[PDB]
């Protein structure tokens, strides 16, 4: 049944993703938010733990990544048949912003909204001998390549 | 997986059990093609898996042939249908 084990700790993974927010004229507690990269690296131990490290790029209007936090994370995984249920026990922010777009609250909200996605179980989908797919229970997805 | 629709002869599917994503067709079909544009050839997407709907946020994940499956991406779009079609 560790099937879906020996996938997740046999490789180290990544991932980018863009979201792209037209719905921004419903947010001003976001700020100037037009897009977001998300660029992340995790290993899953067979410990049981993982750790994790995402570059955040924040933009308003420059093709110029207004405001970058990166975050940290740790904690401990298991498996229950398809879902990967995870449970973090540290998240560090730190956060660069040369720009003033963005406040202090509108980054922290961010990096809370983004603490809120990293916390959840997700089904997880083999999609291709280098490929895996994660799957949250509210619909949204990522999907996650290894190199070697 | 199962199928939800093809555009540029790129398979877009959608998970088993997964919601009605009928209603983003236009925005899904316009957003597979202005990604090909950038794409071509051994660049060109396999497949793409569509997921979300629920809540005004959709999810397109773009899938590369396994030589290349770094390449590989996540497109969120956080529009209303109505409002999504603009965003791509």
């Amino acid at each position: 049944d560790f099937k879906l084990e020996q996938v997740l700790t046999s490789r180290e993974w990544q991932s980018k993703m863009v979201s792209l927010i037209k719905t921004n004229s419903n947010r001003p507690a976001m700020g100037p938010l037009s897009r977001v990269d998300v660029t992340s690296n995790v290993k899953y131990l067979p410990n049981g733990t993982y750790l994790r490290v995402s570059i955040v790029k924040l933009f308003s209007d420059d093709n110029s990544a207004e405001s970058v936090i990166n975050i940290s994370e740790f904690g401990e995984w298991d498996i229950s048949d398809n879902y990967l249920l995870v449970t973090p026990v540290e998240f560090k922010d730190i956060s660069s912003n040369q720009s003033k777009d963005f406040t202090d609250e509108q980054l922290q909200l961010i990096t809370q909204l983004f603490k809120m996605d990293a916390q959840q179980s997700r089904r997880v989908d083999i999609v291709n001998e280098r490929t895996i797919l994660f799957t949250s229970l509210s619909h949204g997805s990522t999907v996650l390549f290894s190199n070697s | 997986f199962k199928p939800l629709t093809v555009v540029d002869g790129v398979a877009v599917n959608m998970p088993n059990n997964h919601p009605d994503l009928s209603n983003w067709l236009p925005s899904i079909e316009l957003c597979v093609k202005k990604y090909n544009e950038k794409h071509t050839g051994g660049l060109k997407p396999i497949e793409v898996i569509a997921t979300g709907g629920q809540n005004n946020q959709l999810t397109l994940n773009y899938i590369h042939s396994p030589e290349v499956s770094g390449e590989n991406i996540t497109l969120r779009i956080v529009a209303n249908p109505n409002d999504a079609i603009k965003v791509c």
